[PDB]
């Protein structure tokens, strides 16, 4: 998903032809993909979802 | 390094001046508290003589004292550590 | 190698414009010889223009008087167009009187000494039965272009107002050269320069001013040694 | 907000006050003790003659020729052409 | 034309309008 | 502003509910509304103006005028037909071939059908034709010449400039025009019109009475140096002679920006198309300084202050000349009672109206009191407001107008006396200034250059103006080199010698444009006009000025030398007279600056705009700017000590003028009045140490 | 403007005036001030001198909006621009607006000398390509400046018999002579003999093999004499170019002089392509008059030919053979073709001096269809909806179009500038969020130390079999720095572990033969809060390694929402903004 | 959202750190980027120990 | 009038023969009016003289390369165009080098008659491989500006004989700009900055006194037709 985000965006990009470099685009999707979600609670103060 | 004299804002030259520090940021904090001192030195010049001394380089006319502070980094007349 | 020295003569063809012409030069050189005696002449002349006149009826330049059929305005607009020559270079006064209807020539102006009129055929304002215009008008010589010069700057009165002067006796300048280039390398050039002056002073006048100003200022880079 | 600091009356202020401290001590000791104790200029109790007499140990006649004449002096034009443009 | 005092503006208009302008401020 | 045509108002949708697809041209706009004008901010179809021709139906629709043809015979019947008559039939073109008795001529003939679609219908089922041309468009846009020719976004910029022109003082008649100068200034109403037929009486500057055929006569009142609602001035001055015979409907007194009549709302200026020492690099424009000289491009401003002498809790206001602490220097201009002389020049900070309040009892510094003490000054219970002329104005004084509460004249509550300063300056045209042509090719002044470094012909003329060429391709508005060609066509005056019948592309033309005279006004109108042959035609045969010189040759260029070097320019420079505007955005109405002024009230923050002092929004992109820099002292700065760290930014003064180092920022104001809102609100906040 | 830095400088110069002695205090210096006598212009340009000021240009799309000048003083009342700062501003001068600001304390001068001077921000933040570079006019000069002319005036023949070849020069020097005297033209090839200049790399190797050293050394040239004084402006270091300014041309050419050396030798460099620049472009002759605006004279038979076609598509329609939507799409392809046609035979039509196609060959502005729209055919224009009328508009700008054309044409005109209105602000709300969202990674450590991290595509393989360069690598593969080795055959390494990984070592893995890198990224830094530097590989704005104090989250979402605006749509996948 | 972040913050008790990069421009100290994290802004300067006896 | 402020003029001494004038300050504009015509009168005004043509043996009509050396035709040409030389004697007098033997000549090999020199003797020119014989004539007369290399206006008169350039003048290039010095209290003066570049015949000092001198006689041409015009005087020094 991160290869498809940043493919994604930047064929747009190019379909402008504008000059990105990617490492911008990867900074906003380690952004995105930073948390992961509850779906045991194991024993331990984590409410599931 | 054939590079044409500077003038003004630009004297000297940055990219002499950042193979003396790390980053550029290091060379802003330096020249900064550099150009206290040299201001605390004018102020505090009729009163008593304390632990303040500079300008190190002889400066111009009138010359703003962070420019002072920057041609004495230039110079190789300080030191530093960071944090 | 040419070693003859140029000339100059001269050439009338009405009494405010008349034709120059400078032959043999260096190949090479007519079109800068010809800019600078062009910039000079348009730029550098000393002559002599109105500078501030005062109306009686009036208290300022954006009003009107009655009678005529112009108002504050027009009447500068159109004194800015008057010619005049002074001789002397203290600010002298000339004066305007006019009673009754009629067209106000600028041939209605009584000059004192020095200074004179080169176009009473000018209309000024225009006037009614009613109509009553009065106004003395500063003459002083100078260069070039300058602003108003402000009232409070000066210690004028209320009734002063202050015109735009432009003291400049020359009025359109041109040239061309006949460049002969010949294969054979005794190549010369040809300055054929015109002057139009406003009917202030002689073209051959303010020429000769302009070569006394460029003697003056090349005589700078001359003397070193 | 027009009772906000205008931020240059103030170090006109302060400007006054050291021009103010530097001519007052160009006088004497005396002089200025009294002008400080009548003016109130050193805590912004104005004190009278009778308490500036009784803290000098005179007379409040003393004390209003003494200032009397600091004020004849300050009216110089030389301890005032310093201040004069303070108004 | 059908303005009296007008200035003499010569027109390129190859063709020729039966209605006038109307007049502009009857809204 | 009359004329227009606004969607947004109460019972209106706002912009904010403002769709798409309201803002497009629908096809049924064509001749009830025009498609060009609309201004072009973030009301673009929202606002928008009537067509030239239109009428409103009595029942708040839009009629449009037809030329109603029956069975292929065009007649004459105009018919007012609203949208949905314009949807049942069907309607042709008036740049049509009619052959001269209301037949057409080709059977395939163009057509509008209902849902806005273009046909070739047989010339049989045509039951509709249109009026004229220009039918489409708006007063304004009817006004560009070459228009057909303009891209539609750079004609609508020319619309929406050309309503923002200044009245010059000269106010001479453009030489290339359409046919709607002449009606839309007689129609404007700021023309006297002679109202019945006459000859002239007496005639002045302020008065013309007309003497009618019957008897009576009546006296045209001007309206001389009035203050417009935008500052610009409003003479009127007359245009008739004392033994003159005027007839009804006539212009007799031109406008603000008429002449002879039509409208003039610039010059006609010599215009060349090089790029010319990089000043007039992207759309600026340099001039000549004979434009400064000639006062060709000066309007004249009169500004209105105005203050008033109100009654208070403390006593009453008075209009005085006792002033307080203020040398007798200053109080030469003002009068024996109050407000300035007439005619008397002002600068910035000058008194105008000598007016002083009570201010009551407040106990003194000590400092000031000794002050008193010496130089024996008294305490002068009276504080002054006096009417002071704001920063960065100056100029003469025109009137003064004054009311009273002893004339008994029509005052509100609590006011004693009323006083108005008429104020006025000249201002020449200067190097910033926005200039445009009639074609949205706006500019600023880049750099006005003598008169010698100007690149002149070869008859010794300079040019006036010199554009850029990187801005006429790319935008698509050769309106503008149309214009600049048939500009130069009409300066010198063309002659087509028709000595052997008729040239080929002059077939066509009307009679007497086969010649014509120096300085001579023509007019193209808008959709039918110069064809581009007829433009070749006459820019082949162009007479001479006063030598035998043909300056311009059938390219329409010249060989321009430079002024400055000297040497000629190897290829020749397109020139010609080209019509611009001096729009109202001059610079003195722009620069401003601040060091440290009034300030906001409930924050702390420094005010806002032009009218008081105020500092620019350092916005929230800004602080991202500077952000993404790294550049962080600079952002405390910005945020604490010069907007808001109350108690800091008095030190800040202090340290600057005796020379010492700033001092350490503190907290700003406005995170103390979020803190206590937060706690109006019911939540604990607090600020913990460690 | 001085009338404006004498009310931001104020208390400057109201110390300064008092330190003279020409006021008594400060009350009379700030009376002196508001009073304007005339000495407080000379106390004001010592103030002023070396204390730069900041330039605000509102809306602030990216990271150059606020860049810090050195003030000087202008009479008037405009502030005064350089033009090679109009890109990053994005400032045209038609009436735009300027805030000056005014930095007050040590660090903030420091900060304002030294980060946000204008000489030191030269590229991007995004892409690393210039800012400074020249644009528009400028270009074209250059362009005219190195532009070579066949059958020009004074050129080299090697005729010889009668007389020898006139076409040497001994130097540039004599060569500006003769190019004064009307004998040489600047635009001709001739053979001039250099001694202060580079030569390229093959006759450096030829003349001198290893070590030609150039202020001694003499070389000569087959080139023009506009190439020369061109390669006058470039450094002592950099070779001769000899080719045609293009405007990629000059990019690359600032691109490697920004590489390879200092910061104040590009700085200084940029300025003297804009003076060249702008005193050839005066000399270019680029003109419009509408004799320069040819019409294709194939025109005619075009349209008739193309007409036929619509003709019989619109009489099948009519006998009932096709409904309504096709016989639209039919006509809308046949008047694709024949805008194309018109748009050929007009490109073959013009010649080369012709300064509307110079304009747009040169690459200073303008795409061809802006050509093909003043002479030719405008083509196809759109509905309200987003359709195509299907008619279409035959005239071009230079005849004038007929009231029904040009009321076709509104729609389309209409439609773009409403759209551009919205989109910017949602572009810029676009910006906002993203702001927020990478407000946290900041470079805290100099190096994560991971091994983990991406592969790239670089230059994917030929079905023959070679190595072509796959197009988009300067966005996906450049400034990285790689986290394993480059080995191929069981050979040598080839690029080691952490290289900065620019343009002469992706040069030489595709020499040797490699296709796949795996490099690192951002996205698996291993540091707990924000990135580390060698994760982030080559600041795009220096040119080194990203410095460890940077908020490379704000540069990142200020690169992507930043160009926005300029991004159309198209004519169901969303397909411009709203699908970013 | 100001709201409903403000009033879910209230009730979770949720002590902000200030350790961000926004909430250091609101308060009006220091933002921990560029020039003002700890390793450039606590930079000691001293003039060196030869050009003080040079001095 | 008045001047209202007198303009100087100093030089910053670049090499042994480049220089650098300042002029400060004029009136706006004067800069452009006198730095382009100091340009021409310095390019093409100060007389010196130079190489016309040369004839040499061994060429006839392979005009490509001469037996017996190494370096071909127009190599030798293009090292004979930049030769220092001054003169006297007005007529073109020929002059000889003339060297057998391999080995390197250079331009103290020529020997001049009576009147002409060399200015830089030490100049590489030629090298000669395996007891090769090279005997050129030169044609040097003196003159003005820059002339193009002649055509022969006979046609075979002198059957060797080729024209060369001549680059008669001292100074090789010359470039000038303006600036805009002390906008406030002066009201926007210029200030014109030259850079001169001779070769070693003159100094570039002693060309701008030749060259101001040729310039007041070619203006005091046009001062006199009227003498007692009033002009802008300077005044005294
Ligand atoms: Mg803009
Ligand atoms: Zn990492």
């Amino acid at each position: 998903v991160q290869i498809h985000l940043v493919r994604e965006v930047q064929e747009v990009y190019r379909a402008q032809g504008v000059s990105i470099h990617d490492k911008h685009i990867e900074v906003i999707v380690r952004q995105m993909l930073r948390r992961v979600t509850i779906i045991d609670s194991g024993s331990t103060e984590f409410l599931p979802g | 390094g054939g590079y044409d004299t500077p003038l003004g804002i630009t004297n000297p030259p940055i990219d002499e001046l950042l193979d003396r520090v790390s980053s550029k940021y290091a060379l802003v904090i330096y020249a900064a508290k550099r150009a206290r001192q040299i201001n605390d030195y004018y102020n505090q010049l009729g009163e008593g003589i304390l632990e303040y001394v500079g300008p190190l380089v002889e400066p111009g006319l009138q010359e703003k004292p962070l420019s002072i502070a920057l041609r004495e980094i230039h110079a190789d007349l300080l030191e530093h550590t960071e944090g | 190698l040419i070693s003859q020295r140029p000339t100059l003569s001269e050439d009338v063809l009405t009494d405010n414009r008349s034709q120059f012409v400078i032959e043999p030069l260096e190949p090479g050189f007519g079109y800068t010889l010809g800019n600078s005696l062009r910039r000079t002449l348009l730029s550098s002349i000393p002559g002599a223009a109105v500078t501030s006149i005062r109306i009686d009826g009036v208290l300022h330049e954006f009003t009107t008087v009655p009678g005529v059929k112009e108002d504050v305005t027009e009447i500068i607009l159109n004194l800015k167009s008057l010619v005049v020559s002074s001789e002397e270079d203290e600010p002298v006064t000339m004066y305007l009187r006019k009673q009754g209807p009629g067209e106000v020539t600028a041939g209605d102006i009584v000059p004192p000494a020095g200074v004179t009129v080169h176009n009473p055929g000018m209309h000024i304002a225009t006037l009614n039965d009613k109509g009553k215009l009065e106004v003395e008008l500063v003459v002083e010589r100078g260069r070039g272009y300058v602003p108003a010069v402000q009232n409070r700057a000066s210690g004028a009165e209320i009734g002063r107002i202050p015109v735009d002067s432009i003291y400049s006796p020359v009025l359109k300048v041109t040239y061309k050269v006949d460049a002969t280039r010949v294969e054979q390398r005794t190549d010369f050039d040809k300055l054929i320069l015109d002057v139009e002056t406003k009917n202030s002073i002689s073209p051959r006048d303010a020429l000769a001013s302009a070569g006394k100003t460029l003697v003056e200022l090349f005589g700078l880079a001359r003397e070193l040694n | 907000d027009s009772e906000a600091v205008v931020a240059v009356d103030a170090v006109s202020f302060t400007l006054l006050q050291d021009q103010l401290q530097s001519v007052l001590d160009t006088l004497s000791e005396r002089e200025a003790g009294v002008v400080r104790l009548r003016f109130g200029l050193t805590d912004g109790q104005p004190r009278t003659l009778d308490e500036i007499g009784q803290v000098y140990g005179v007379t409040r006649e003393r004390i209003r020729q003494i200032e009397s004449k600091t004020m004849s002096k300050l009216r110089h034009p030389s301890r005032s052409q310093v201040l004069r443009d303070y108004l | 034309n059908s303005v009296p005092g007008a200035p003499n503006r010569v027109s390129f208009a190859k063709l020729r309008e039966p209605l006038e302008v109307p007049g502009l401020l009857d809204v | 502003h009359k004329r227009r045509l606004s969607a947004l108002g109460p019972g209106g949708l706002s912009r904010e509910r403002a769709g798409l697809e309201v803002r497009d041209v629908h096809p049924s706009h064509y001749g009830r509304m025009c498609p060009i004008e609309t201004p072009e901010g973030p009301n673009i179809g929202l606002i928008g103006s009537l067509s030239v021709y239109a009428r409103v139906n009595p029942f708040g629709f839009i009629e449009t005028p037809y030329r109603k043809v029956v069975d292929g015979v065009v007649s004459d019947e105009i018919v007012y037909l609203t949208a949905d008559e314009e949807d049942r039939h069907v309607v042709a073109q008036a740049n049509s071939p009619i052959d001269a008795d209301g037949r057409f001529v080709e059977p395939r003939v163009l057509v509008r059908r209902k849902a806005g679609e273009v046909e070739y219908v047989p010339s049989s089922e045509v039951d509709y034709m249109d009026v004229s041309p220009r039918q489409m468009v708006s007063v304004a846009t009817a006004m560009i010449p070459f228009l057909e020719h303009d891209d539609a976004n750079r004609a609508l910029m020319g619309a929406n400039m050309q309503r923002q022109a200044v009245p010059l003082v000269r106010s001479e008649a453009p030489l290339v025009g359409t046919g709607m100068e002449l009606r839309a200034a007689i129609d404007a109403g700021d023309v006297v019109v002679a109202e019945e037929s006459g000859v002239i009486e007496e005639v002045s500057a302020d008065y013309i009475t007309v003497m009618h055929d019957n008897g009576t006569r009546r006296t045209y009142r001007m309206r001389k140096f009035a203050r417009s609602n935008h500052g610009t001035c409003a003479n009127q001055c007359p245009i008739v002679d004392a033994g003159d015979r005027v007839e009804a409907g006539q212009v007799i007194a031109d406008g603000p920006c008429t002449d002879d009549g039509e409208m003039a709302l610039g010059k006609n200026l010599l215009v060349a198309i090089m790029p010319w020492e990089g000043h007039n690099y992207e759309d600026a424009i340099i001039l000549s300084n004979r434009l400064v000289e000639e006062d060709v491009l000066t309007s004249i401003h009169i500004e209105e202050h105005e203050i008033d002498a109100r009654d208070t809790k403390l006593g009453a206001e008075e209009i005085t000349r006792d002033i307080p602490n203020i040398s007798d220097e200053v109080l030469a201009d003002l009068d024996e009672r109050g407000i300035v002389r007439i005619g008397a020049e002002v600068r910035d900070g000058d008194i105008l109206v000598g007016k002083v309040t009570p201010k009551g009892e407040t106990e003194l510094t000590p400092e000031e009191r000794l002050l008193r003490a010496i130089f024996g000054e008294k305490a002068r219970e009276v504080r002054d407001t006096s009417l002071k002329v704001p920063h960065g104005e100056s100029g003469k004084v025109i009137g003064i107008r004054v009311f009273s509460r002893e004339d008994e004249d029509e005052l509100p509550a609590g006011v004693n006396e009323l006083v108005r300063v008429y104020v006025a300056q000249k201002r020449k045209i200067s190097d910033g200034d926005k200039l445009a042509g009639r074609h949205g090719n706006k500019g600023v002044i880049g750099k006005i250059l003598p008169v010698e470094d100007m690149p002149f012909l070869a008859d010794g003329t300079p040019v006036d103006i010199i554009l850029n060429t990187h801005g006429v391709p790319r935008r698509m508005n050769i309106g503008q080199i149309l214009e600049t060609h048939l500009g130069w066509c009409a300066h010198s005056g063309w002659k087509v010698d028709a000595a052997k019948g008729v040239p080929d592309w002059a077939a066509r033309l009307p009679d007497e444009l086969l010649e014509a005279q120096p300085n001579a006004i023509v007019s193209t109108p808008v959709f039918d006009g110069a064809q581009e042959a007829e433009l070749q035609g006459l820019l082949s045969c162009t007479l001479p000025n006063r030598d035998g010189d043909v300056l311009v040759d059938a390219d329409g260029k010249a060989m321009l030398f430079d002024g400055r070097s000297g040497e000629p320019f190897p290829y020749p420079v397109t020139v010609g007279y080209m019509y611009i505007m001096k729009l109202h955005h001059l610079v003195d109405d722009k620069i401003h600056a601040r060091s440290t002024g009034p300030y906001s009230m409930i924050t702390q923050q420094p005010l806002g705009g032009k009218a008081q002092f105020g500092g620019q929004r350092f916005g929230e992109m800004e602080c991202w700017a500077m952000q993404a820099y790294g550049a962080a002292y600079t952002l405390q700065e910005l945020l604490t000590i010069k907007s808001d760290d109350t108690v800091g930014r008095v030190k800040v003064y202090e340290a600057i003028v005796k020379g010492e180092n700033i001092p350490e920022p503190g907290i700003p104001e406005s995170f103390k009045v979020l803190l206590k809102e937060l706690q109006s609100l019911c939540l604990n906040v607090e600020v913990l140490s460690s | 403007p001085k009338l404006m830095a004498l009310e931001l400088f104020k208390p400057f110069v109201m110390k300064r005036l008092v330190d003279l002695n020409h006021a008594q205090n400060i009350k009379s210096a700030k009376r002196m001030v508001e009073r304007q006598r005339p000495q407080v212009w000379d106390v004001l340009e010592e103030v002023i001198a070396e204390h730069p000021v900041l330039l605000n240009r509102a809306p602030t799309l990216h990271r150059l909006g606020i860049q810090a000048f050195e003030p000087m003083l202008v009479e008037g009342k405009a502030i005064q621009l350089h033009p090679l700062v109009c890109e990053a501003f994005n400032a045209d001068f038609d009436g735009d607006q300027m805030a000056v600001h005014l930095p007050l304390s040590a660090e903030a001068q420091a900060e304002a000398r030294i980060l946000m001077l204008s000489s030191n921000n030269i590229l991007s933040p995004a892409s690393g390509r210039p800012l400074a570079m020249p644009r528009l006019d400028m270009v074209t000069g250059l362009y005219y400046l190195t532009t070579e002319v066949p059958g020009d005036t004074g050129e080299y023949q090697p005729a010889s018999g009668d007389h020898p070849e006139t076409g040497v020069y001994s130097s540039p020097a004599e060569a500006i002579m003769a190019a004064d005297r009307g004998v040489l033209s600047v635009r001709a090839k001739i053979k001039v003999r250099l001694t202060q200049l580079r030569p390229p790399v093959e006759i450096e190797a030829e003349l001198f093999g290893h070590s030609g050293w150039q202020p001694g050394d003499a070389w000569m040239a087959e080139t023009t004499l506009g190439r020369v004084m061109f390669n006058e402006l470039l450094p002592l270091g950099y070779p001769f170019v000899n080719k045609q300014m293009h405007k990629k041309v000059q990019a690359a050419i600032i691109n490697d002089l920004a590489e390879r050396y200092p910061m104040i030798v590009v700085a200084q460099t940029v300025d003297k392509l804009k003076d060249a620049g702008f005193y050839w472009a005066t000399r270019s002759g680029v003109t419009v008059s509408m004799a320069d605006v040819l019409v294709p004279p194939r025109k005619k038979e075009i349209l008739d030919h193309y007409e036929e076609r619509a003709d019989k598509v619109e009489k099948q329609f009519q006998r009932g053979a096709l409904n309504h939507d096709e016989r639209n799409e039919a006509l809308v392809e046949i008047w694709k073709e024949a805008t194309d046609e018109v748009g050929q035979a007009l490109r073959e039509h013009y010649p080369d001096d012709n300064p509307i196609i110079t304009i747009v060959d040169s690459g200073a502005t303008g795409n061809f269809t802006q050509t093909r729209t003043l002479a030719g055919m405008k083509g196809l224009v759109t509905n309200p909806k987003g359709e195509f009328i299907p008619r279409p508009v035959k005239s071009s700008f230079r005849e004038g179009l007929t009231v029904l054309e040009y009321f076709i044409n509104t729609h389309g005109a209409r439609k773009g500038l409403a759209d551009t209105a919205l989109r910017t602000a949602d572009s810029g709300y676009l910006t906002r969020r993203l702001v927020d969202v990478s407000q946290d990674v900041i470079v805290r450590e100099h190096d994560c130390q991971t091994e983990r991290g991406i592969v790239v595509e670089l230059a994917e393989r030929a079905p023959d079999g070679t190595l072509i360069r796959d197009p988009y690598i300067e966005t996906s593969a450049y400034a990285r720095t790689l986290g394993t080795d480059a080995v191929d055959e069981a050979g040598n390494v080839i690029v080691e572990r952490g290289q900065d990984l620019g343009d002469p070592e992706i040069d030489a893995l595709l020499a040797a033969g490699i296709t796949q890198v795996k490099v690192r990224s951002v996205l698996t830094c291993a540091t707990s809060t924000g990135v580390c530097a060698t994760c982030y590989g080559r600041s795009m704005a220096t040119g080194k390694l990203v410095d460890i104090g940077e908020a490379v989250g704000i540069v990142a979402a200020q690169s992507i929402g930043e160009p926005g605006t300029q991004l159309t749509m198209r004519t169901d996948i969303t397909g411009g903004l709203p699908r970013v | 959202e100001t709201t409903r972040v403000l009033t879910d913050a209230a009730i979770n008790c949720r002590s902000d750190k200030l350790n961000g990069l926004k909430e250091n421009v609101i308060i009006g100290k220091l933002i921990p980027a560029g020039t003002g994290i700890n390793r450039y802004r606590n930079i000691a300067v001293q003039p060196t120990e030869e050009a003080r006896a040079a001095a």
